[PDB]
């Protein structure tokens, strides 16, 4: 369920 | 095209 | 009832598992052949085409082998224009397989839809294409679609021809794009010029592999539209004279029985004499079976009489003196074959030089009788219930010989 | 399984709910099973002419024998013709029978990897594997790659699903030979949809936890992206050319299919970043890729220098490839995106980005002759501050004194690209019409 | 230019003579095509360096533009070039579908046997009348089929096809009527429902009836046969 | 947006 | 096709009465 | 080769086939004269060989097909279609998009040498030549059919401009007019080799590269002259262009002659 990098 |  | 299998089956499809829409999905042919209401099998065919236009390829293999199975019902849709148009509309998707599926699923739609001119171009496109699986996948449309119309045969036979002579994709690919040319028998003009097309590719390409199928699209185009049986005959006759290859006077055995069986009185006297020669002419039992077993079947249709009929001896006739030596040769089924003939031709034909024949017939007949008694193979009783015909249909026929016949079957007893 | 279902599938009419269940069950544990290639391959042509070549040549074909095929394929390089008639004769034979010849073909694949052989022979033996696939898959897929593994420890079933690279890890060989490769792929594909399904299973059975599913869904997008990876490298060139085409059309119909089935992975991919070598000719050859301007943007704003020239470059050719109205919009924004850096970059780093990305300037002008004064005042205006870098610090070659017209110092290298560049968006618009 | 604009006026508001539309906009293409060449960048969006979307295959305004672009192009040859890739899949659509509306054109992409067999099997029934009821039946059921199959085949030898068949079908119950058994059973029982010959006298009487009156063209040597 | 209709393809209108 | 037509002895072609007379007398299996 | 036997020729051609694998492998000289000569079963043969046989075999075939031989040792139609089938092999073309290309961007070719691509050029200008009952017309039929391989092969400016300035003399059954009327396909700015062409003085059928940018200026001009930023290169572009190159608006000229026509309009012209 992650779709982009993490911090932005 | 579809409408000219 | 119905309605309630009807949406909870709509609910299994809107369910989130592609296991559960393809359970769904493969779950409708038995609805279909329980309940036979046709707005139920327009609802479900249109719920049918969306899971279809938006499904992830194994649900679409799924409905395309849904609607294979489930064929028959196809003819009480009402809403043609919008499945059609659903089915469609998936084509355009650069996906191979996915285009390849849905061609498949139109060859399987050609019962309800065999004029829709986009569909015809859109397989006549996909047959130049260049990805193998729907290359394939649109030789089968095309197989379909020439069978259930003719415009769109003429248009493929115009674009085979092309295809053949354009000497682009290998030889696996031209065995699946000959079959097209068995759809044929629509018209005349069609028949002979898929006919030069078909003599074209047999002399254009000697290899067995490419003569075989040939040969037999020819002829069940030939046996469908049947103008051309005399010209069929006379090139099989001329195949199986000249050609060297075994497998390939085995096909002119196997295709041979099949025109004998279908049209008997179209074989001609210069037919048989053709044949007989060749029969005498082989060095093969097995070819000499087949062309035995070709005698036999003629023989017992009305050709006979054709063969026999005046405006040269019965005797000189080359037939008899074949059948005789055929049913004294050594090998059981060609005896059998042999004695097949004979019994039929007695049967059949009452001339006065043929009483000879009825003794000759009648003594290779108990060697027939000697030979599968104490042969005790399965062939051999197949042979010996062949020979129980012959006696059966001898002694109905003709009752002369009966207390001879009873006699020797009590010695065999 | 496999045939189980087949003949379940032929006799659908008689059982009642029987397929329906056992085809849900398959497409929930078994998806390595249920691909859609093998059961579309199975569905062949109703044109008939397997069966009529079957009932017309196998008759009595001399018996060939496992033994036979054995003997005469330890002695290939002495006999290759009997060989090939043996495996034609295979060929002709069907589905049930080609189980006893399992064993020989996977086992013996080795010197068909060894140069000489004639395709004909690979197809053949191509297309008796695809049967074989469509027969009994698992111990064929096992007996495939403990018999690709390179010139050997021996692999099993539990191993391959835990570790599916294994896979690609083959011959060179294997690699630049085309029938084999595609064995390679179905292998591949197959064993990554067994990955998930089997990594599902262990999950469900350890549970005697929510970053235990967070964690599968990372090892699963790594997995899968290490293998696309992989492949990738495999449709770079070696050094020794410097086959190879019929190789990098599979592994395109293969990326062409994962990427179909899963976006994502295509997003994850190119945030990775693969050679630009490779990004043409996958441009050109995967179609589902125009997918990409959906996220061009936000790989452009990824805080690292290397991921931003990646995006530029991907951004130029697909606006070559495809000139939408979309990918207009996305081009601006990479001109004003580079603009930007070149406002805020110090000089090595500037030598560092600028260098690479001048062709992507060329693939822009190319595209859209609209976006083209913008493309022409951002290079008069990093063609100036370079030819100002050079002044500042003393050097030797003297652009300066060149204007009337190796390995050397960066803003000399700068300075030579971007005049390059220029000449090349002239005469790509005198020649362009 | 104004003369397509209220004729696809006409089509998108009465949209059932489409076909004279189309057939009158061909007829304009095939007189005079020149005068269309400017119009073409501009009737057809065609965006100077951008991918126009694929324009759909069976609009009827777009056939409509289609059919008059293409009976233009019939004599002049600059504008292949000025097509698009949809253009040219869309001529090999329209030529395929619409034979009668759009010509042969250029484009890179698109570069008596019935009657004497007729004959042939009638003669040969006629020449095999002498010989077995048996054999008769047969021959007569099969030549029955085959000249039912032929007329079937072919529409213009059709009717003298059908004629002869049911001719034939008419002479084959005659002679089924006459080998039933009731001859070979004794004169004074005549026990029930073994009438075949008179269902067959019924029927053999109502398709000379039919055989006389419902074909179109009959002589009076036909007529004294069918008496 | 349409992972596999390609862009340069008609729509569907429903 | 068969060598006597108008065979009462055959298998499969009898129907269901003497088939259960069938299993009963098989079962049987003797006279006296 | 050698005996004329009609019906055993398939059963020679499966032997051949079934134990020669490879389809050259053991005299490939003798394979090469029985491919190609100065039968019935080629087609077939030729399509085993072309679908059938090595990448280092194929480009041996190729370039020993292709080499300078004057003694026209090689069947030209069938060479050339194997060729245009090597190039066409659903192999290297499996996988990638098909029927939606782009028309500026050519994505592959096949490349040659200089001798080789005179070479190729010297032999389907023979067959071009050969003319039994083909005639003109068909001529440049099968000039149009083999021209996209010429195109393909040559793919570069300087392999152009040598198959142009190459121009072989004599006056009859020439066809090098043909090939010099084929250079607006080659897309060539050459006012020199348009000079050849002029002086060969024959008409244009065939499809030219430029007209759409042709058609482009001239309507400009006729868009300009209905309007009246444009009309600066309505001028100047197409009078550049027309007296760079005469046959083109030879060619264009009825759109032209079917414009200008608001005389009706505008009598007065005040």
């Amino acid at each position: 369920t992650s779709p982009s990098y993490s911090p932005t | 095209s579809p409408t000219s | 009832d119905a309605n309630s299998a009807l949406m909870e089956l709509d609910k299994g499809l809107r369910s989130g598992k592609l296991g559960e829409q393809c359970e769904a999905v493969v779950r409708f042919p038995r609805l279909f052949q329980k309940y036979p209401f046709p707005i139920l099998i327009n609802s479900a065919f249109l719920k049918l085409a969306d899971v279809f236009r938006v499904g992830n390829n194994f649900l679409r293999l799924c409905v395309l082998k849904v609607t294979q199975q489930s064929e028959k019902h196809l003819e009480k849709i009402l809403n043609v224009d919008e499945f059609v148009k659903r089915i469609f509309s998936v084509i355009h998707s650069n996906d191979p397989v996915a285009r390849a599926i849905t061609l498949r699923m139109l060859g399987s739609l050609a019962s309800i839809i065999p004029e829709r001119k986009n569909a015809h171009h859109s397989i006549r496109q996909s047959l130049d294409s260049h990805d193998n699986v729907e290359v394939e996948a649109a030789v089968f449309a095309a197989a379909n679609f020439s069978a259930q119309s003719k415009d769109f045969a003429v248009g493929i036979c115009n674009k085979i021809s092309e295809m053949i002579q354009g000497l682009a994709t290998p030889v696996d690919l031209k065995l699946k794009l000959i079959p097209i040319l068995q759809h044929m028998h629509h018209d005349a003009i069609l028949a002979s010029s898929a006919r030069q097309l078909l003599q074209q590719l047999v002399t254009s390409y000697p290899s067995t592999k490419m003569v075989i199928v040939s040969l037999h699209t020819f002829t069940l185009l030939a046996a469908s539209s049947l103008v051309d049986t005399p010209k069929q005959i006379q090139l099989l006759l001329q195949y199986l004279k000249n050609d060297p290859r075994k497998a390939v006077k085995r096909l002119a055995i196997q295709d041979l029985k099949l025109l004998a069986n279908k049209t008997p009185h179209t074989w001609s006297r210069e037919n048989i004499q053709a044949l007989c020669e060749c029969a005498l002419q082989t060095p093969y039992d097995s070819l000499k079976l087949g062309m035995l077993s070709v005698l036999s079947t003629l023989s017992g249709t009305i050709a006979i009489k054709h063969y026999f009929s005046i405006v040269s001896s019965p005797r000189s006739s080359d037939l008899v003196k074949l059948a005789q030596e055929c049913c004294y040769h050594n090998n059981r089924g060609i005896a059998a074959h042999g004695v097949r003939v004979l019994t039929n031709i007695t049967v059949s034909c009452q001339e006065k030089d043929l009483l000879a024949l009825e003794q000759d017939a009648v003594f290779g007949l108990e060697s027939l009788l000697v030979l599968c008694s104490q042969d005790d193979s399965p062939g051999a009783q197949a042979t010996l219930k062949i020979a129980l015909n012959c006696m059966v249909k001898l002694a109905k026929g003709r009752p002369h010989l009966s207390q001879s016949v009873v006699e020797t079957l009590l010695t065999q007893l | 399984i496999k045939f189980l279902i087949r003949q379940a599938q032929g006799l659908q009419q008689e059982l009642g709910g029987l397929h329906s269940a056992l085809l849900r069950l398959l497409a929930t544990n078994y998806p390595h099973l249920c691909i859609v290639d093998d059961w579309i391959c199975e569905e062949e042509i109703t044109g008939t002419d397997a069966l009529l070549r079957r009932m017309l040549l196998t008759n009595n074909a001399k018996n060939h024998s496992p033994k036979q095929l054995q003997e005469a394929f330890s002695a290939v390089p002495v006999n290759n013709t009997q060989v090939m008639q043996i495996i034609e004769h295979l060929t002709l034979l069907s589905a049930s029978e080609l189980i006893p010849y399992a064993e020989v073909l996977t086992s013996n694949m080795s010197q068909l990897l060894n140069s000489g052989v004639p395709r004909r022979i690979l197809q053949t033996v191509n297309k008796l594997w695809m049967v074989l696939n469509t027969v009994m898959p698992r111990r064929l897929w096992v007996m495939t790659v403990n018999a690709l593994q390179p010139s050997q420890q021996k692999y099993t079933q539990n191993d391959l699903m835990i570790d599916p690279l294994i896979v690609l890890r083959c011959d060179q060989r294997v690699h630049r030979c085309p029938p084999l490769m595609d064995i390679t792929l179905h292998m591949l594909n197959g064993y990554l949809l067994a990955s998930k399904a089997y990594l599902s299973a262990h999950l469900k059975e350890t549970e005697q936890e929510v970053t235990r599913e967070e964690l599968k869904n990372a090892l699963l997008a790594a997995q899968d992206s290490a293998a696309v990876q992989i492949l990738l490298e495999i449709c770079l060139p070696t050094e020794e050319e410097k086959n190879l085409r019929e190789v990098q059309c599979l592994i395109c119909c293969l990326l062409h299919q994962m990427y179909i089935a899963d976006p994502n992975i295509a997003k994850l991919v190119h945030f990775q970043g693969y050679p630009c070598e490779l990004l043409p000719l996958t441009v050109a050859g995967i179609p589902s890729m125009h997918i990409c301007l959906d996220f061009i943007p936000e790989l452009i704003a990824q805080p690292e220098l290397e991921k931003q020239i990646f995006a530029i470059q991907l951004l130029s050719h697909l606006c070559i490839q495809y000139a939408l109205p979309k990918s207009l919009s996305v081009a601006r924004l990479a001109v004003n995106v580079m603009g930007t850096l070149l406002t805020v970059l110090t000089q090595a780093k500037r030598y560092a980005f600028f260098m690479p990305t001048l062709p992507s300037l060329v693939s822009f002008c190319r595209a859209f002759p609209p976006l083209y004064e913008d493309i022409m005042s951002l290079l008069i205006q990093i063609g100036q501050v370079c030819a100002s870098d050079v002044a500042t610090q003393t050097r030797d070659i003297d652009p300066i004194i060149t204007r009337l017209q190796g390995s050397m110092d960066p803003d000399v290298q700068l300075c030579h690209c971007i005049e390059r560049t220029v000449i090349e968006i002239i005469n790509m618009s005198v020649s362009g019409i | 230019h104004l003369a397509l604009v209220e004729l696809l006026k006409n089509l998108t508001k009465y949209p059932t003579d489409r076909d004279s539309i189309w057939k009158c906009l061909k007829f304009l293409g095939s007189r005079h095509p020149t005068l269309v060449l400017p119009l073409v960048p501009e009737l057809l969006s065609t965006h100077p360096f951008f991918d126009t979307a694929e324009p759909d295959m069976d609009d009827p305004a777009y056939i409509a533009v289609l059919v008059l672009i293409f009976n233009a192009a019939k004599t002049c040859p600059t504008m292949p070039a000025l097509f698009s890739d949809h253009t040219f899949r869309h001529y090999a659509y329209l030529r395929d579908s619409l034979s009668h509306l759009v010509p042969a054109l250029r484009l890179p992409g698109r570069k008596d046997p019935s009657q004497q067999f007729l004959q042939q099997s009638l003669e040969r029934v006629y020449s095999l009348q002498h010989l077995d009821p048996q054999g008769a039946q047969e021959l007569l059921e099969f030549t029955i089929r085959d000249l039912q199959r032929l007329g079937e085949l072919q529409s213009e030898l059709a009717g003298v096809a059908d004629f002869s068949a049911t001719y034939l079908r008419c002479q084959l119950l005659l002679i089924k009527a006459l080998q039933e058994k009731l001859w070979n059973v004794a004169a004074p029982l005549y026990l029930k429902q073994s009438d075949l010959a008179s269902a067959a006298a019924k029927q053999i009487m109502e398709e000379t009836y039919k055989m006389e009156f419902m074909y179109s063209g009959v002589e009076n040597k036909q007529v004294v046969i069918i008496h | 947006t349409s992972p596999s209709y390609s862009p340069t393809s008609p729509s569907y209108s429903p | 096709a068969h060598v006597w037509e108008d065979n009462w002895d055959d298998d499969n072609v009898e129907d269901d009465f003497s088939n259960q007379l069938r299993a009963e007398l098989e079962k049987h299996g003797y006279k006296m | 080769e050698a005996v004329r036997l009609g019906p055993s020729s398939g059963l020679l051609v499966d032997w051949l086939e079934m134990l020669d694998p490879e389809v050259v492998s053991s005299c490939p000289d003798l394979q090469l004269r029985l491919l190609f000569s100065r039968p019935s079963f080629r087609p077939y043969l030729l399509t085993l060989f072309t679908h059938q046989s090595s990448w280092p075999t194929l480009h041996q075939c190729i370039r020993v097909l292709l080499g300078k031989s004057r003694e026209q040792r090689f069947d030209p139609s069938a060479s050339l279609d194997f060729l245009w089938a090597c190039i066409h092999v659903p192999r290297i073309w499996q996988g990638r998009d098909q029927r939606t290309p782009q028309k500026r961007r050519e994505e592959l070719v096949l490349r040659v040498q200089g001798p080789e691509l005179i070479s190729l050029v010297e032999l389907i200008l023979a067959e071009a030549e050969t003319r039994s009952q083909d005639g003109d017309t068909a001529a440049c039929s099968l000039i149009q059919a083999r021209l996209p391989l010429l195109l393909s092969c040559c793919c570069g400016d300087d392999e152009s401009v040598r198959k142009v300035t190459e121009h072989l003399s004599g006056c009859i059954q020439q066809w090098g007019d043909s090939v010099l009327g084929r250079r607006c396909r080659d897309l060539l700015l050459q006012l020199y080799l348009q000079r050849p062409e002029l002086r060969v003085p024959v008409p244009e059928v065939l499809l030219h590269s430029e007209g759409a940018a042709s058609s482009s200026v001239c309507k400009l001009d006729g868009l300009i002259h209905r309007f009246i930023n444009r009309g600066a290169d309505a001028s100047m572009a197409c009078r550049k262009l027309a007296v760079a190159h005469p046959l083109l608006l030879l060619r264009h000229l009825p759109m032209i002659a079917a414009l200008l026509h608001g005389r009706t309009h505008l009598n007065f012209q005040e």
